[PDB]
């Protein structure tokens, strides 16, 4: 008569996909969209999974990072797809071990234009937009 | 745990010149390693984070570089605005933790010390104390010797000497010896001398005065 | 422009508390963090600690916790540090800083410093005396003159001449501690001696911890 819960599962998308009209840029075979509405960094998940078919929430690699920060703005900030699971450190939807500024935060991964690493911050219920990917 | 070794405390070098300033980590701290410059008015900004990145502000002639536990600090064609204090900071773990710090002194020719003398004033002597100054303006280096003499005696405990910053404008330093002693110390003697030892001068100039 | 605005100068007494102001302007208070640093001697630093600006979560070093307590006022963008207990070993000066955006392991505006000096001595007012020109002085067409600051405490005091219209030649030394217990300071200029009597040369001292502003002519 109050509260419900959804157990909501997210997995890197297994098609391909490309808004060659409204992605924020592009790299290899890879389109990254900004989300124009700010949100949580739970809800990025979701809110990724549902602005382009075949699209998800991405962690950056060091590798992709520069062109993401250099895509955003001095005040901008961006959740990006990087999470813990205990050992192992952090990794993404797509696998692999991400070096993350974990000292002030554990949970939540957001970038800045200056950001060299993801950095970890203490409160998730920030409003940020989303760093969204799909594969071409 | 994690402690933050300067090699070096002072470092001398000419305009135009390049200066680097290395600092080492107990343990590796990835890169997060950042320079800082306190000039001597106490104001501190940032040169430079994560290594290498150079703030936006700060000229190119500050770089960095570094990796596991040894990181290093570049000041490429010295500045007379360089003068100031450079420390290394380490944001691995908690705490963060910072290096004992650089002092970067402009290296020039060899000044010799204009001496002045100055007795105490009357003023002074209404209060039951004397204060003999001895100047030396403006010299380089700044290693000088003062010694003090009354009545060709050499003395010992009663002086205290006084160094100011590099000047902003030619480098050289400057040295206030202040001689103090009751008004009955002073009135017992006559000739008050302040001899200086430098090695820009050839001779040790003595300055003195008669009450 | 300045960011991070420092309160002043503090005398403590030692064993008492003390609050260290650090105020906020250009930017965003609650996306940042705020760190605070000690600067003891002339030069070492030591991470006191942090500071979250949004919800005021704290983070001490150990050697600290139970000395620095952090606070924040977010209507106002003030960061608050409450040293207690202090001996004659915290006289130093402490650093607020803004850390950098999105790399929080550095830290990108510092304030000013506030110095904090902790002695049972209590506050007294500099006696300024003349440093007379006389040919003694005179080296090569340059005489030199100026006022000895003697017998105050605590630190600073602030000497110009003429109130800011020379600046050039002027050398205001380190304070000096003698065997009275207080403070002693010179501020030297040198002049052209033909211009002795053309010129009025009048030092300012100013020992704000006093209420003490003397205007002091320098004349044979």
């Amino acid at each position: 008569l109050h509260t419900f819960q959804v157990p909501q599962n997210y997995t890197k998308a297994n098609c391909t996909y490309c808004n060659t009209r409204e992605y924020t840029f592009s790299y290899k075979g890879c389109c990254f969209y900004f989300t124009k509405k700010k949100h949580t960094w739970n809800g990025c998940f979701q809110a990724c999974a549902e602005l382009y078919p075949c699209t998800y929430f991405y962690g950056p690699t060091p590798d992709i990072l520069p062109v993401v920060t250099r895509n955003l703005n001095a005040i901008e900030s961006l959740w990006v797809g990087v999470y813990r699971v205990g050992e192992g450190n952090w990794t993404s939807l797509d696998g692999g071990t991400f070096k993350v500024y974990q000292i002030f935060g554990s949970h939540c991964t957001y970038v800045s234009k200056f950001s060299t690493v993801p950095v970890s911050h203490h409160e998730c219920s920030f409003l940020k937009p989303c760093l969204c990917v799909s594969q071409r | 745990d994690i402690q933050m070794t300067q090699t070096t405390s002072s470092l001398s070098a000419s305009l135009g010149d390049r200066v680097t300033i290395s600092c080492r980590a107990s343990q590796d701290i990835s890169n997060y390693l950042n320079w800082y410059q306190q000039k001597p008015d106490g104001t501190v900004k940032l040169l430079i984070y994560y290594t290498s990145r150079l703030r936006s502000g700060v000229p190119s002639r500050f770089s960095g570089s570094g990796s596991g536990t040894d990181y290093s600090l570049t000041i490429n064609n010295l500045e007379q605005e360089d003068i100031a204090t450079y420390f290394c900071q380490q944001g691995n773990t908690l705490p963060f933790t910072f290096g004992s710090g650089t002092k970067l002194e402009i290296k020039r020719t060899v000044a010799a010390p204009s001496v002045f003398i100055f007795p105490p004033s009357d003023e002074q002597l209404k209060s039951g104390t004397a204060s003999v100054v001895c100047l030396l303006n403006n010299f380089y280096p700044r290693e000088a010797k003062v010694q003090w003499k009354v009545d060709n005696a050499l003395q010992s405990g009663n002086s205290q000497e006084s160094v100011t910053e590099q000047d902003s404008k030619d480098s050289t330093y400057s040295l206030s010896s202040t001689l103090t002693l009751s008004k009955a110390d002073y009135e017992k003697h006559k000739v008050y001398a302040c001899e200086v030892t430098h090695q820009g001068l050839s001779s040790p100039v003595t300055k003195s005065f008669n009450r | 422009e300045v960011q991070l605005q420092q309160s002043g100068p503090e005398l403590v007494k030692p064993g008492a508390s003390v609050k260290i102001s650090c105020k906020a302007s250009g930017y965003t208070f609650t996306d940042y963090n705020m760190h605070w640093v000690k600067q003891s001697h002339g030069k070492n630093l030591e991470w006191i600690g942090f500071i979250y600006l949004y919800n005021g979560g704290t983070g001490y070093n150990q050697n600290f916790k139970s000395k620095a307590t952090l606070t924040v006022d977010n209507s106002s963008s003030t960061a608050y540090m409450e040293l207690r207990s202090l001996t004659s070993e915290d006289s130093a000066v402490f650093y607020c800083a803004r850390d950098y955006y999105g790399n929080p392991y550095a830290m990108d505006y510092w304030g000013q410093g506030t110095s904090v000096t902790v002695s049972s001595a209590s506050t007294k007012g500099p006696s300024v005396f003349p440093l007379a020109p006389s040919s003694k002085s005179t080296s090569g067409g340059t005489a030199a003159l100026g006022c000895l600051v003697k017998d105050y405490f605590p630190e600073p005091v602030t000497v110009s001449w003429n109130s800011g219209a020379l600046t050039s030649g002027v050398h205001t030394f380190p304070a000096v501690l003698q065997s009275s217990g207080l403070y002693s300071l010179s501020s030297v200029v040198t002049v052209p001696s033909s211009s002795l009597g053309t010129q009025t040369y009048i030092c300012n001292v100013n020992h704000k911890p006093s209420n003490t502003k003397v205007d002091k002519k320098v004349e044979p």
